């Protein structure tokens, strides 16, 4: 994602052409060099896909505000570095989770919309928007389990809130991840 | 079986497995309710046919049940903090 | 097979003894069975059918078309040393 961003489809095609040159050298391998078994060329980019994925979401669930700050905050004010405890999880609002729903959802569009596309090699393999989705959402899930125990304790957001959240996390599993 | 899993909760990182133990329900079958300390283990301890198993499983590399199975008796305690690899 | 699908070594699916490579198996082990009989100047049938040996060899090809939860269960039933004290707990 950092190294051939979706924004220059130039590379996007420089990283088509990598994996071409990826499943070039696989075949070197197995044609020339005549190993029997080397590294799966969907396998290998599989393992580097869940890596660059596992980096954005540690990235999105540590920087959730500088990152919903900068990509959509509906107030200007709060695009910047708001407190750590609000770029990870608040005990005082709801909001950190409704912004980490919609960096999620981006994330998975970009995946489904460019990637995808762009790493056809393998397709039966290699529907990066299903891994994106997958990916995210385990990650997600565990640490908003958390977030509403930790939330029972203190009560700070009103019964409301929940229930709004409740219809915005109903609507993101029935929507990505059911 | 039950398989009792200890796990450091880590956001950022990964939960890392901190041990495993495993109670027969048979046991429970004359039992009925049984309080027990369950020592903890770094990973599962096997015979020939659970291996034999386990490997024929692992070929059923599509079979949610079946990778959920391997998945779950391949998890072994992520060593650190404590230690590697335990004794059968 | 150790190495290339109960432990770490390959990302490879094995290939189990297919089917087809069950049979073949199976009737090859047949053949060897009337071989060994010679239409009776060789061993009984019935002493190669009771064949411990022949036993085992039909148990393992068994588990390799057994179906998921058929074997998660004969997991369960076999492996009764998962349930008598963990050693380095």
């Amino acid at each position: 994602r950092n190294n051939f961003p979706a924004s220059s489809p130039e590379r996007l095609q420089d990283l088509k052409s990598t994996v071409d040159l990826l499943t070039s050298i696989t075949f070197f391998r197995m044609k020339v060099q005549e190993l029997q078994s080397p590294p799966r060329a969907s396998q290998v980019v599989k393992d580097c896909v869940k890596a660059c994925l596992n980096s954005t979401y540690e990235y999105i669930f540590n920087n959730c505000h500088e990152l919903y700050g900068r990509e959509y905050q509906t107030d200007p004010a709060k695009k910047g570095e708001v407190p750590p405890e609000e770029q990870g999880p608040s005990i005082k609002n709801l909001d950190f989770w409704s912004k980490l729903i919609t960096l999620i959802v981006s994330i998975i569009e970009e995946d489904k919309n460019s990637y995808t596309p762009c790493l056809n090699q393998f397709p039966q393999e290699l529907n990066v928007g299903k891994i994106s989705a997958e990916v995210m959402w385990s990650l997600f899930a565990q640490d908003m389990k958390y977030a509403m125990e930790e939330h029972d304790k203190h009560r700070l957001c009103k019964s409301a809130d929940y229930m709004n959240l409740h219809f915005k996390v109903k609507w993101l599993y029935n929507e990505y991840v059911a | 079986e039950l398989q009792v899993c200890v796990k450091d909760y880590c956001f950022a990182r990964e939960d890392r497995t901190v041990g495993l133990a495993v109670l027969q329900l048979r046991e429970l079958a004359q039992r009925g309710s049984a309080a027990c300390w369950l020592p903890l283990g770094r990973r599962i301890h096997m015979d020939d046919t659970g291996l034999t198993v386990l490997r024929i499983l692992s070929q059923r590399s599509n079979d949610e049940v079946a990778k959920e199975f391997v998945k779950l008796k391949s998890d072994t305690r992520s060593a650190e903090e404590g230690g590697a690899a335990p004794a059968p | 097979f150790l190495s290339k699908l109960k432990d770490h070594m390959v990302r490879e699916e094995a290939k189990s003894l297919t089917p087809k490579q069950c049979a073949v198996v199976e009737l090859a082990l047949d053949t060897i069975k009337q071989y060994f009989h010679a239409g009776g100047v060789g061993l009984k049938k019935t002493f190669l059918e009771k064949s411990p040996d022949l036993q085992s060899l039909r148990y393992a090809l068994s588990l390799y078309t057994q179906a998921t939860d058929l074997l998660i269960k004969t997991f369960v039933q076999t492996q009764s040393a998962q349930g008598s004290g963990v050693e380095d707990p």
